[PDB]
C-alpha cells in the first residue's frame, strides 16, 4: 500500500494492595500485530506474535524488552503523579493508555507522528502533529505539559518518529512483506430470510479480507438506506483477516430494488451485489 | 472516569457446516475499564481451552479482545458468549446465531 502506519498501545493498570500495576503493550504494523509483552507472564519479556518476526535476532528482543520495561517503570511513577494532580485516593484501581508510533507516506517521509495517552479512558495529553508541542485536555494535565515542555520532550519523540519508528516501520514491512503487502480482497455474498410472509431479511457479507477497512452500504433506487441497514462493527476472523456485514428488512416484491455496494483496496472495482435466488 | 459498555458479536470463523471444525469467535469490545469476563457456552456450560487475544484498544481508547476456540458445529448443540464488565447490571449473553 502507499501508506503504512506503526503503532504500540499500552495499557498500565493499578491494583491497589495487590502488588505493582499490571503493564501489557501490543505492537501493530497496519492491521496486523507483531509483539507483546506482559509484566505477569512467567519471565517478562517482548514476544513475537507474527512469525516473520522470528528472524529477528536475540539482540533484537533483549532491547526491546529493556525499552518496555524502562517505560513501565516511568508509566507507574506516572500512575502516582496522575493519582496525586487529581486528588484520589490510593484504594481505587486507574489506567494509564499510551499509544505511538508512525504513519509512512508513500513519499517515503513521515506523514504523521504520535505518542497521546489517556487516564481512565479520557484523552489527557497528546503530542501534536508538528511533533513540537502538546495538547493538554483538562488543567491537571497542564502539570504534565509543563514538566515535558521543560525537559525537551517533545524533540526526544521527534527524533524517534522521524527516524528508528519509520527505519523499524520499512524492516517490518520487508520481512513481513507477503502478508504485509498483501491486499485480500473480500469474499462477498448476500443472503435471504424471511421474517414473515411479507418481508425479507438481505444481508450483504464480506469475507477475509484485509486490511480492515472497508465499506458495506445497501442501496436502494440509488442511494443509501443508512438509517434502515444494521451494519456490524468490523471483526477479525481470528486468522488475520476480518469479516463484515450489513442487512437490511424489505418488503418481499421491492427485493431487487436493492443493492449492496462494497469498496476495499484488494477490489479493483467497487462491488455491486443483489439477492440472487 | 469515563466508563462504555462491550459491544458483543459471537460467531464463527468460516462459514458454518454440519461436522466440519471450525472456530468459535466472541469479539467484544468498546468497553472501558479493561477487567472484563467472557465465557463461551455449549449448551449452557463454559468450554475449555478458550484463549484471547492480547489487550488492545481502539481510536477513543476503549478495548476491545477477541476470545476463540476450535469447535465442530451441528444441528444438536447450541453455543453463546456470555460477558460480564463492571457497565452491566449482571453478565450478558448473546446466542450464537448461524447467519450473523
Ligand atoms: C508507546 C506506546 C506504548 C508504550 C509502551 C512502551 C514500549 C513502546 C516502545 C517499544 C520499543 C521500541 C521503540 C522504543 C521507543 C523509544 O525509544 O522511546 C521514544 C523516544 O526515544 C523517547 O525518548
Ligand atoms: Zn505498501
Ligand atoms: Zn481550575
Ligand atoms: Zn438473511
Ligand atoms: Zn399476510
Amino acid at each position: 500500500a502507499g501508506s503504512h502506519s506503526m503503532r504500540y498501545f499500552s495499557t498500565t493498570v493499578s491494583r491497589p494492595g495487590r502488588g505493582e500495576p499490571r503493564f501489557i503493550v501490543v505492537g501493530y504494523v497496519d492491521d496486523t500485530q507483531f509483539v507483546r509483552f506482559d509484566s505477569d507472564a512467567a519471565s517478562p519479556k517482548m514476544e513475537p506474535r507474527a512469525p516473520w518476526m522470528e528472524q529477528e535476532g536475540p539482540e533484537y528482543w533483549e532491547e526491546q524488552t529493556r525499552r518496555v520495561k524502562d517505560a513501565a517503570q516511568t508509566f507507574r511513577v506516572s500512575l502516582g503523579n496522575l493519582r496525586g494532580y487529581y486528588n484520589q485516593s490510593e484504594a481505587g484501581s486507574h489506567t494509564l493508555q499510551t499509544m505511538s508510533g508512525c504513519d509512512l507516506g508513500p513519499d517515503g517521509r513521515l506523514l504523521r507522528g504520535y505518542y497521546q495517552q489517556a487516564y481512565d479512558g479520557r484523552d489527557y495529553i497528546a503530542l501534536n502533529e508538528d511533533l513540537r508541542s502538546w495538547t493538554a485536555a483538562d488543567e491537571a494535565a497542564q502539570n504534565t505539559q509543563r514538566k515535558w515542555e521543560a525537559a525537551g520532550v517533545a524533540e526526544q519523540w521527534r527524533a524517534y518518529l522521524e527516524g528508528e519508528c519509520l527505519e523499524s516501520l520499512r524492516r517490518y514491512l520487508e520481512n513481513g512483506k507477503e502478508t504485509l503487502q498483501r491486499a485480500e480482497p473480500p469474499k462477498t455474498h448476500v443472503t435471504h430470510h424471511p421474517v414473515s410472509d411479507h418481508e425479507a431479511t438481505l444481508r450483504c457479507w464480506a469475507l477475509g479480507f484485509y486490511p480492515a477497512e472497508i465499506t458495506l452500504t445497501w442501496q436502494r433506487d440509488g442511494e443509501d438506506q443508512t438509517q434502515d441497514t444494521e451494519l456490524v462493527e468490523t471483526r477479525p476472523g481470528g486468522d488475520g483477516t476480518f469479516q463484515k456485514w450489513g442487512a437490511v428488512v424489505v418488503p418481499s416484491g421491492e427485493e431487487q430494488r436493492y443493492t449492496c455496494h462494497v469498496q476495499h483496496e484488494g477490489l479493483p472495482e467497487p462491488l455491486t451485489l443483489r439477492w440472487e435466488p | 472516569a469515563i466508563q462504555r459498555t462491550p459491544k458483543i458479536q459471537v460467531y464463527s470463523r468460516h462459514p458454518p457446516e454440519n461436522g466440519k471444525p471450525n472456530f468459535l469467535n466472541c469479539y467484544v469490545s468498546g468497553f472501558h475499564p479493561s477487567d472484563i469476563e467472557v465465557d463461551l457456552l455449549k449448551n449452557g456450560e463454559k468450554m475449555g481451552k478458550v484463549e484471547h487475544s492480547d489487550l488492545s484498544f481502539s481510536k477513543d481508547w476503549s478495548f476491545y479482545l477477541l476470545y476463540y476456540t476450535e469447535f465442530t458445529p451441528n444441528e444438536k448443540d447450541e453455543y453463546a458468549c456470555r460477558v460480564n464488565h463492571v457497565t452491566l447490571s449482571g453478565p450478558r449473553t448473546v446466542k450464537w446465531d448461524r447467519d450473523m
